[PDB]
C-alpha cells in the first residue's frame, strides 16, 4: 500500500488517417487500447487517496506539454530572454481520449465510491491496467468534455476552509455550451440560462453543506491575466476568450433563453505551460463552431473576516492546468505489486 | 536566501492612491503565494488579500474590494500593491510576506522590511519647539524635571538628546500623538537642582525630514 | 469565520518565570495549523511556532506549544529579558488581538511634575499645559485635569511610553491644549495623578 513513481505509458485508438494533432502524437507516442480490458474488485479496502498529491498529474501534464510543444505552431515564443519565430500554419485540432497504463509490476487503483470527496479513504476499490479515456481539454473557469459525477454533484478541495486552495466542482449532468465564430474575431457562446441557474441551485446547496445556512453568491472574477478572467479554450486551433460575467452574477439563499457570451479570438496570449507570451496567426475564414459539454467548475472563495452579510462569494479561478487533469485523475493512484 | 525588499516610506493626502513594492529574491518567485498585510498604530494586523504571481489570481479582503489592486512583474520578480481612495484610517506600516512551506502557505518566515504610509491633508511641516521649565512659584525639590514639547510636525521621526548627549542618564522619549493630521511628542529629563541653573541644560531636537536641528537652553523663567 | 481570543491582553511576569499565553477559538479549528508569532517594537512579527507544536529554526527551547485544536497555549518555560514583546496567534487570515509580555518591578511612585504653557505658545494663540508622570509601575494609572476648580475632560491627549530598558519603569505624558481666548479666562490649573502609593492623587498646580 503505497504511491510509487512508475513511468506510465499512454494508450489510445488514434487513427492514422486523421490530420488532428492529438492523433499524430498518440500514434507515435502511445499504443492501442486493450480490446477486452479487465477490472478487478479488491478486498474492501479503505485505501487513502489524495487527488492533490497524485503523481499521475505531473506525468499527464508533461504529455500535454510535449503534445502542445510539437503540434502547435505559434508564430512567436517569448521565454526568458529568447523569442523564437517559426512558420505557424493552421492545424486541425480536436482532443482524443488518452488512457494511462501502468508498466509491468505496477497497477492503477481506482476509487469507485460515488461520493468520494477527493481526499481520504475509499471503500469501493478496484484495480485496472489503464485509466478510462480522458479528453485533455485545456480551459479555464469551465471544464469541457470531461467526466460527470455518476450520482450527485461532488465538491473537492485540498482543504475547503483554506481560502487559498482552489475548489473543484464536479457536475453530475452536462450543460451544453455552444460557441461559434460566425462566417473576424467577434464570436459568441450560448448556454441555457434556466438550465445553468437550476444547476447553480444544486451547486450552492452542495457548497452550503460545509458553510451551513450561509447565503452563497456567485460573482465575476476579481482580476488576473486574461487567461483566468475570461472563459478560455481552444476551438479548432483558435483561442476563444469569453466574457463569463453573465454566468457568475447571482445570489442563492436557503431557499430556453440563452446567455450569449461575447468572445474574442486573441492572437496574443500568455502561455499556460510556461511564463511567457505567444502570437498566433489571425483566425481562419469560414464558420468556426465547437459544441462542448460543461462538466465542472473551478472556484476560489474570498477570504477575510465578515463585514455584514452572511454571504460567501466564489469567483472562477484556475490557470494551473494540473488542476484540470486532477479533476479527472482524482480516482486513481499508482501502486507497486506485493 | 529568500529576501523581500520594499520601497521607502510615503506621504499622501486623503483621496489619493499609493503604490507599494515588494522585491523577491532567493527563490522561484512563481512558486509561493504572496500575502499583503498592514499594521495600523495600536491596532492589530490586517490581511488585505493575496496574489498568486503565476497568473495573477487575486483574493481581496471584503473591506478592501474596490479599494485595492494587486499586480506583479514576473520579469523582475517584483510585486506591487495599489491602493485608491485613501482616507485617514489607512495610515499604517505595510508588509508583504510569504510562507516557507508550500502545503500551508501561511507560516510567515519571510517578511519585507515594511513601508510606512502616512495619509494626511498636511504637507511636510516643521515642528514648533517649546521649553518646559518649572513655573515661577513651582515648588523646588532636590531634583528638577524639565521637558521639551515638540508640536505639530510631519512626518515622523524626531530625535531628542540632553546637553547634546553628554548626559545619558535620566532621559525619557514619549510616543507621538495625532491632533490635527500632524504629530506631537514631548521629552523629559531629570537633573539635580544643585547643578541647574548653575550649569547649562539644553534639549537637542533633530527633525531630519525638515532639516531641523534646535538647541533649547533651560533657564528658570520670570513671567514677563 | 474563526474568532481568536488571546489572553491576557497584557501579561505581567517577573523575568525567569514561565509564561502561559491563551488563544481561544469560537469553534473547533483543529490542531494542524495554528501558529504563534513574536513582534518586537519596530520590527515585523516573527514566526515562533507552527502546526501547534513544532518550533522553527532558531526558536529557543523555552518556547513550547500545546493545544486541544480549539484552545491553544504557548509556554515560555523561563522568560528571558529579550522575550518581553507582543505575541499573536493566527490560523489562515485570522489573527488574535495580541498579548504583551512585560517586566514586573517594584511599585515605584511617580515623580509627577507639571509645567505651565510657555509664553511663546501664548503669543502664538495656543496654550498647552503639560504634565509628566515619570517612573511608575504598574502600567495602569489615572490622570485628572482641573481648570479653576471645574473638572476638564475635553481637549486632553495622553501618550504612554514603553518600558524603560534600564530601570524597568513606565512614563506617560499629558498635554492640555486650548486656544488663547479660552485659556486666558481661568486661573488655576491642576494635574492630579493617581497611583497605589498616594491613595488620593498627587496634585501639582499653578495659577
Ligand atoms: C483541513 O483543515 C481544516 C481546518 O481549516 C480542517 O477543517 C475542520 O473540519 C472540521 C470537521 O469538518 C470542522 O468542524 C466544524 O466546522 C464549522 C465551520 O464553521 C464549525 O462551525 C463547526 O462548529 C465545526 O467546528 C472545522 O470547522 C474545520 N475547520 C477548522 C478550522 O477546524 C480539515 O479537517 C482539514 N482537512 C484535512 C484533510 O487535513
Ligand atoms: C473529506 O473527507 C475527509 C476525511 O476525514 C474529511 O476530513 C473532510 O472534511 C471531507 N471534506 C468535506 C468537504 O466534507
Ligand atoms: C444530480 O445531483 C442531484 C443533487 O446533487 C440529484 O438530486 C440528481 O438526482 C442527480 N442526477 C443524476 C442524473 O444522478
Ligand atoms: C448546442 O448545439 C447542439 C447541436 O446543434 C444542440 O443539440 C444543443 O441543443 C445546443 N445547445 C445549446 C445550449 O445551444
Ligand atoms: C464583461 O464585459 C463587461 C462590460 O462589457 C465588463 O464590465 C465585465 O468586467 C466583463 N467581464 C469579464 C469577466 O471580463
Ligand atoms: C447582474 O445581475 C443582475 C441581476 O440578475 C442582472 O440584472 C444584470 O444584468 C447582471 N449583469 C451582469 C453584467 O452580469
Ligand atoms: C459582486 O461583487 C461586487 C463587489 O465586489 C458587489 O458590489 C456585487 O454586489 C456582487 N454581486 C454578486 C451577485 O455577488
Ligand atoms: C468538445 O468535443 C466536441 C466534439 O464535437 C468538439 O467539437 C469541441 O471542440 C470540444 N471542446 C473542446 C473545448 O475541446
Amino acid at each position: 500500500w503505497k504511491e510509487a513513481t512508475a513511468t506510465l505509458f499512454c494508450a489510445s485508438d488514434a487513427k492514422a488517417y486523421e490530420t488532428e494533432v492529438h492523433n499524430v502524437w498518440a500514434t507515435h507516442a502511445c499504443v492501442p487500447t486493450d480490446p477486452n480490458p479487465q477490472e478487478v474488485v479488491l478486498e474492501n479496502v479503505t485505501e487513502n487517496f489524495n487527488m492533490w498529491k497524485n503523481n499521475m498529474v505531473e506525468q499527464m501534464h508533461e504529455d500535454i506539454i510535449s503534445l502542445w510543444d510539437q503540434s502547435l505552431k505559434p508564430c512567436v515564443k517569448l521565454t526568458g530572454g529568447s523569442v523564437i519565430t517559426q512558420a505557424c500554419p493552421k492545424i486541425s485540432f480536436e482532443p482524443i481520449p488518452i488512457h494511462y497504463c501502468a508498466p509491468a509490476g505496477f497497477a492503477i487503483l481506482k476509487c469507485n465510491d460515488k461520493k468520494f470527496n477527493g481526499t481520504g479513504p475509499c471503500t469501493n476499490v478496484s484495480t485496472v491496467q489503464c485509466t478510462h479515456g480522458i479528453r485533455p481539454v485545456v480551459s479555464t473557469q469551465l471544464l469541457l468534455n470531461g467526466s460527470l459525477a455518476e450520482e450527485e454533484i461532488v465538491i473537492r478541495s485540498e482543504n475547503i476552509t483554506d481560502n487559498a486552495k482552489i475548489i473543484i466542482v464536479q457536475l453530475n449532468e452536462t450543460v451544453e455550451i455552444n460557441c461559434t465564430r460566425p462566417n473576424i474575431r467577434q464570436a459568441h457562446c450560448n448556454i441555457s440560462k434556466a438550465k445553468w441557474e437550476n444547476t447553480l441551485k444544486q451547486i450552492a446547496r452542495k457548497l452550503r453543506e460545509h458553510f451551513k445556512n450561509e447565503t452563497i453568491a456567485f460573482n465575476q472574477s476579481s482580476g488576473g491575466d486574461p487567461e483566468i478572467v475570461m472563459h478560455s479554450f481552444n476551438c479548432g486551433g483558435e483561442f476563444f476568450y469569453c466574457n463569463s460575467t453573465q454566468l457568475f452574477n447571482s445570489t442563492w439563499t436557503w431557499n430556453n433563453i440563452n446567455i450569449t457570451l461575447p468572445c474574442r479570438i486573441k492572437q496574443i496570449i500568455n502561455m499556460w505551460q510556461e511564463v511567457g507570451k505567444a502570437m498566433y496567426a489571425p483566425p481562419i475564414k469560414g464558420q468556426i463552431r465547437c459544441s462542448s459539454n460543461i462538466t465542472g467548475l473551478l472556484l476560489t472563495r474570498d477570504g477575510g473576516s465578515s463585514t455584514n452579510g452572511t454571504t460567501e462569494t466564489f469567483r472562477p479561478g484556475g490557470g494551473d492546468m494540473r488542476d484540470n487533469w486532477r479533476s479527472e485523475l482524482y480516482k486513481y493512484k499508482v501502486v507497486k505489486i506485493e | 536566501q529568500v529576501q523581500l525588499v520594499q520601497s521607502g516610506a510615503e506621504m499622501k493626502k486623503p483621496g489619493a492612491s499609493v503604490r507599494v513594492s515588494c522585491e523577491a529574491s532567493g527563490y522561484t518567485f512563481t512558486d509561493y503565494v504572496l500575502h499583503w498585510m498592514r499594521q495600523a498604530p495600536g491596532q492589530g494586523i490586517e490581511w488585505l488579500g493575496w496574489i498568486k504571481p503565476r497568473y495573477g489570481a487575486v483574493n481581496y479582503a471584503h473591506k478592501f474590494q474596490g479599494r485595492v489592486s494587486m499586480t506583479r512583474d514576473t520579469s523582475i520578480d517584483t510585486a506591487y500593491l495599489e491602493l485608491i481612495n485613501l482616507r485617514s484610517d489607512d495610515t499604517a506600516i505595510y508588509y508583504c510576506a510569504r510562507s516557507f512551506d508550500s502545503d500551508y502557505e501561511w507560516w510567515f518566515t519571510y517578511w519585507g522590511q515594511g513601508t510606512l504610509v502616512s495619509v494626511s491633508s498636511a504637507s511636510t511641516t516643521p515642528p514648533s519647539v517649546y521649553p518646559l521649565a518649572p513655573g515661577s512659584a513651582a515648588q523646588t525639590n532636590s531634583m528638577v524635571t524639565l521637558g521639551c514639547l515638540v508640536k505639530g510636525y510631519f512626518p515622523e521621526p524626531v530625535t531628542v538628546t540632553w546637553n547634546s548627549g553628554s548626559l545619558s542618564s535620566g532621559v525619557h522619549t514619549f510616543p507621538a500623538v495625532l491632533q490635527s493630521d500632524l504629530y506631537t511628542l514631548s521629552s523629559s529629563v531629570t537633573v539635580p537642582s544643585s547643578t541647574w541653573p548653575s550649569e547649562t541644560v539644553t534639549c537637542n531636537v533633530a527633525h531630519p525630514a525638515s532639516s531641523t536641528k534646535v538647541d533649547k537652553k533651560i533657564v528658570p523663567r520670570d513671567c514677563d | 469565520e474563526i474568532v481568536l481570543t488571546q489572553s491576557p491582553g497584557t501579561l505581567s511576569l517577573s523575568p525567569g518565570e514561565r509564561a502561559t499565553l491563551s488563544c481561544r477559538a469560537s469553534y473547533f479549528i483543529s490542531r494542524d495549523y495554528l501558529a504563534w508569532y513574536q513582534q518586537r517594537p519596530g520590527q515585523a512579527p516573527k514566526l515562533l511556532i507552527y502546526g501547534t507544536t513544532t518550533r522553527a529554526s532558531g526558536i529557543p527551547d523555552r518556547f513550547s506549544g500545546s493545544g486541544s485544536g480549539t484552545d491553544f497555549t504557548l509556554t515560555i518555560s523561563r522568560l528571558e529579558p529579550e522575550d518581553f514583546a507582543v505575541y499573536y496567534c493566527q490560523q489562515y487570515e485570522f489573527f488574535g488581538l495580541g498579548t504583551k509580555v512585560e517586566i514586573k518591578r517594584t511599585d515605584a511612585a511617580p515623580t509627577v511634575s507639571i509645567f505651565p504653557p510657555s509664553s511663546e505658545q501664548l503669543t502664538s494663540g495656543g496654550a498647552s499645559v503639560v504634565c509628566f508622570l515619570n517612573n511608575f509601575y504598574p502600567k495602569d494609572i489615572n490622570v485628572k485635569w482641573k481648570i479653576d476648580g471645574s473638572e476638564r475632560q475635553n481637549g486632553v491627549l495622553n501618550s504612554w511610553t514603553d518600558q524603560d530598558s534600564k530601570d524597568s519603569t513606565y512614563s506617560m505624558s499629558s498635554t492640555l491644549t486650548l486656544t488663547k481666548d479660552e485659556y486666558e479666562r481661568h486661573n488655576s490649573y491642576t494635574c492630579e495623578a493617581t497611583h497605589k502609593t498616594s491613595t488620593s492623587p498627587i496634585v501639582k498646580s499653578f495659577n
